[PDB]
């Protein structure tokens, strides 16, 4: 079972919309949650004019039901001080749903 | 690349970076090589070049159809369309000064603009033709 030892803000943007069809992003935070972030084999990436440095991160949080603010959901993403966490989905590890599977990538444009 | 392209993107990078609009839009994300941080995400970036040799008997000129991308992480992408609004009018008639010869005319061409990555980015390419003089 997890050890979850580190802090993650977690982040919902409001989404206003513009004109176009699209919306803008802001980041104001929500709460913050604990939780252990778990490595995979990390590599650059080719990006768009960029070479971005990407790391798997499988993060775990403490579940919640589907209606409350204490679930991550993938449009949002977390931050530990200045480093964007995303998520990429939320898949209740346990069986019996205590912990979450978030998926993170935190690419630094190295 | 021909002698000029050294100095034809050092042109339109300064001539970027000085337009007024673009520096409250973009800020200072121009540029080539992107430095190390936390990638802004609003960015545009001024590469990828190619030469045609308009040339002659007497000297030697070029056709630069080099590309300008904006880039952007926005939900939409009206962000990235206002960007290079402020980028295309600050090239077309151009008047710049070059390095090493001259340039007689900076028009605009084909602008493709579309989701680059795991629709999540995106990119919008200016292709500007740069007629040049060696």
């Amino acid at each position: 079972r997890p050890r979850l030892n580190r802090l993650l803000v977690l982040e919902e943007a409001v989404r206003v919309a513009d004109g176009a069809g699209g919306h803008r992003l802001d980041w104001q935070a929500k709460g913050e949650v604990w939780a252990e972030v778990t490595a995979g084999s990390g590599s650059e990436r080719a990006g768009e004019f960029v070479t971005l440095a990407s790391v798997p991160f499988t993060i775990v949080v403490r579940a919640a039901p589907v209606g409350a603010a204490r679930r991550p959901r993938p449009e949002q993403r977390f931050r530990e001080g200045a480093r964007i966490f995303r998520i990429l989905a939320v898949a209740e590890r346990d069986r019996e749903g205590h912990y979450l599977s978030c998926f993170a990538r935190e690419e630094v444009v190295a | 690349s021909y002698a000029v392209a050294g100095a034809l993107q050092a042109a339109v990078y300064q001539q970027l970076r000085a337009d007024a609009v673009l520096a409250a839009l973009v800020g200072t994300a121009v540029y080539d090589a992107v430095p190390p941080g936390p990638l802004a995400g609003t960015y545009v970036s001024l590469g990828p070049e190619d030469v045609a040799d308009a040339s002659d008997k007497t000297g030697a000129g070029a056709v630069h159809d080099f590309v300008i991308s904006v880039i952007t992480d926005a939900a939409g992408f009206a962000t990235a369309k206002a960007a290079a609004a402020a980028v295309s009018d600050a090239l077309v008639g151009a008047d710049l000064v070059l390095s090493r010869g001259r340039l007689v005319g900076l028009w605009f061409l084909r602008a493709k603009a579309r989701r680059v990555e795991k629709a999540d980015m995106r990119r919008i390419d200016l292709v500007f033709r740069a007629r040049v003089e060696g």
